[PDB]
């Protein structure tokens, strides 16, 4: 099927969160625990750990199905990625599988294009609710946002818009806000009563 | 009586001593990198508008 | 209870005209139907978002940092529509909800609202961290008419006093505490340690509350009194003789 | 060696196409050649300031400090260009070169540069006024490519737990070191002075090296572990037991 | 001849300083030395005693040519170089003659325009380059640079254009760079093979 990425699938009903994301972490499960169906926000300087927290969260948590945003980053943490899951596997009925069976990742670098840092955040966002229809418990890694809204600074500029802070445009919270009021707990459209969820946890880079 | 006193005095010498010490290497750096930043951040206000 | 919601996911433009469909019923319920509405307005800050993204689409002077320049005028036609009128028994209370942006009360959003509202109940985040609810900071907090609605024959006579002298204390303890944490906790005078004690007594007694629990007026004053027995009467210079040898000898 | 000299008397808005034309030829000789290529490019500082003067003289949106607000994907079409592909047995190897402005790490430059670059070599100025060379702050470095890089049959089993103890050590060193300017030589514990003692001899025998001397990754590893017997072997808590078993006693 | 002072002059090589320039202090010849084509910078300041630097250079020196610039000095502050230099007097082959038969001077205050005051700096190197390229050693002296930063940036200011740090413009090091890039010891261009040199000595006020 074809889905518009800028729409959001419908559902019947949106429910409270009531079960923890494990990551693999002593701290961010002891102390500041996200749940499943949450919003976080990892901000920090440069060689603080946001990558390498939001790939053992990929790697090891409990969510059924992981996408992974790669918005404008390093490209050869790509090949991080594409290298050390296919190694990785996890134990279901005595069979092994690799951990590279449930994720998809959508990468655009920082040297490719900057227009489509945003239809690459819109791109994760649609397949991490494509999934939870199915009844399942999505992840969805959002790296650097950012940079998609140094790429919204960008186009903005390019139209000559009058500035709202530090240069942004004036909807840069609104398209936030809406961007990350898709994750949640849910109960999923159609027949058969399925429940589904959409974690988002999104770096920043201050 | 004079070493009693003495005692005393090199005691209280020692505690001016680090006080001194103290509002000279934590206190008034610190006060002087919040005013630069706050000069800072002034001065990119200004280039906005 | 009558409810507007416009969520994160909804238009933004709408924001413009939620806040005056609720203002329009609520002067429909209490000048017409006669009846006590309270009206409550939460983020008051996307409303004004909002107007800064539809003006800067317009391509007009810009205010201070972004905002329209008519801000000031514009807030007014939403916070002015609340009263009582003559010859009517209904009255409208308002009580609008801000998010200050990093904490700033400087930022153009709360500045203009303190030049329009009587008054502002201050959420501080210092309080929060440390366990304590409600965490209001009572001294950036205000309600200016508090000294026409309080006092003997509507409240009790022992009102303002117990709320100014409460207020000094508070700030006395608090100038205190900044330079027993620099310089000295033993450098401290005789009563400056019976300021600190009320400091952490006040904000354990007589400010953190519990979220279910009702108190009366008279049980708040009674727990303001227990606080000031802490100083000797001649350390309330904000009190006067007639109260003192009324409330204080308990 | 094939140089690509901009001097300081040269046009400036040609110091933007001067990096494009050495990657290009580094491009070549790597990806079709199948070389083994090092870039060197010397004061990206010169080169985001010519962005900058570019970018105002046809009035971009700025970001801080007047920098254009693409300098970020800027300097990703240039840092991006290195590493190695499928299939061919070349590679790219990039040493830019940076000038801090009044030593701040946090000014555009170095700070947009950081975001995109696997890590940093930082020179200090401290560590130079002192006549030690190399002038290498190692707290401020990084390198990102490391974890992968050490270890056994890449270098040897202990690398990796070496280096992180020597970071400990360094910090807790430098911590005491400025705990001491306050409370004076004759506070401190007994293990204070031993790592007042760690410092010392690190910062004169692993770091200072001389110009001209080339030392094997495994008679860094010794000097390491000679710096790191000043301690009993309880106070390296970050070395697994199994590895202070062989290698700690020798 | 006709030269504009916004360019280099041709020469045939850029050699390497390696010789010094003596100003009859003990010290700044034995613990601090400059050599002849160098670049020095000095505080410009008030009661520091600053005229030992150009009185020295002037009549204790090995230069040929003398140029001193004053690129917006105060109003009285100029009426004092203008009455001493005059007066200053060197031996030469045993006779007593005076300084301003090998000095050139110029000379703007704070009133006269602010163009003038901005290319006061590229007159004196000009002029500098131009007695160099016959094979003399010039040693040229800006005083107070600063107050030519300044005519830099009130002529920015009157284009419109963003500032920088500040204030001042973006091409601010890119200018002070530039500048002292024209100092040195070089091969003259030219058939009878001779060699040149110019010597920059600045002053800031900070």
């Amino acid at each position: 099927q074809v889905w518009p990425v800028r729409q959001v699938r419908p559902v019947t009903e949106k429910l409270p969160a009531n079960h923890p994301l494990l990551t693999g972490q002593r701290v961010l499960d002891a102390l500041f625990p996200c749940v499943q169906g949450g919003t976080t926000a990892i901000p920090g300087a440069f060689g603080c750990g946001k990558t390498v927290i939001s790939q053992s969260l990929s790697k090891y948590s409990n969510s059924d199905v992981i996408i992974y945003v790669g918005c404008g980053e390093r490209g050869n943490e790509m090949s991080e990625v594409l290298r050390d899951f296919p190694e990785l596997t996890m134990e279901v009925d005595g069979k092994v599988e690799s951990i590279m069976k449930r994720t998809a990742l959508v990468a655009n670098t920082s040297n490719m294009p900057v227009a489509a840092r945003e239809a690459s955040i819109y791109t994760g966002i649609t397949l991490s609710e494509y999934f939870r229809d199915m009844g399942y418990h999505v992840s969805m890694m959002a790296d650097s946002t950012s940079r998609w809204a140094e790429a919204l600074r960008e186009i903005s500029g390019r139209l000559a818009e009058m500035p709202a802070d530090s240069g942004y445009p004036a909807y840069l919270g609104a398209r936030l806000a809406s961007f990350y009021e898709r994750a949640g707990r849910v109960k999923c459209l159609g027949n058969p009563e399925r429940e589904g969820s959409v974690s988002i946890v999104g770096a920043v880079s201050p | 009586s004079l070493q009693t006193s003495f005692v005393t005095l090199d005691e209280a010498i020692k505690i001016t001593n680090r006080r001194v010490n103290a509002i000279e290497h934590v206190i008034i750096p610190r006060i002087e990198r919040t005013l630069a930043y706050i000069i800072t951040e002034l001065d990119e206000r200004e280039r906005e508008e | 209870v009558c409810l507007f919601l416009n969520l994160a996911n909804d238009p933004t433009i709408e924001r413009i005209i939620t806040p005056r469909l609720a203002l329009t019923t609520a002067e429909f319920l209490a000048y017409q139907c006669e009846k006590h509405v309270l009206v409550i307005l939460t983020d008051m800050s996307s409303y004004a978002e909002a107007l800064r993204e539809v003006s800067a689409a317009r391509e007009e002077v810009p205010g201070r940092r972004g905002f329209p320049g008519y801000m000031y005028t514009d807030l007014a036609t939403i916070y002015e529509r609340a009263g009582r009128v003559e010859g009517r028994n209904g009255s409208i209370t308002q009580i609008p909800i801000l998010t200050m942006p990093n904490d700033d009360i400087t930022h153009p959003i709360p500045d203009l609202t303190g030049y329009i509202t009587e008054g502002q109940i201050y959420v501080d985040r210092q309080l929060h961290n440390r366990q304590i609810y409600p965490p209001i900071n009572v001294l950036p907090s205000l309600s200016r008419l508090m000294k026409s609605a309080i006092g003997e024959g509507m409240t009790r006579k022992d009102h303002a006093d117990v709320s100014n002298q409460l207020y000094a204390c508070y700030a006395i303890g608090k100038d205190v505490q900044a330079m027993k944490a620099v310089v000295g906790e033993e450098a401290l005078t005789s009563d400056d340690l019976l300021y600190l004690e009320f400091l952490q007594k006040f904000e354990r007694n007589f400010i953190a509350q519990g979220p279910y629990e009702n108190r009366t007026v008279f049980e708040t004053l009674d727990i303001g009194w227990q606080l000031l027995r802490i100083f000797p009467k001649e350390m309330l210079k904000r009190i006067p003789q007639s109260t003192l040898s009324e409330f204080y000898p308990r």
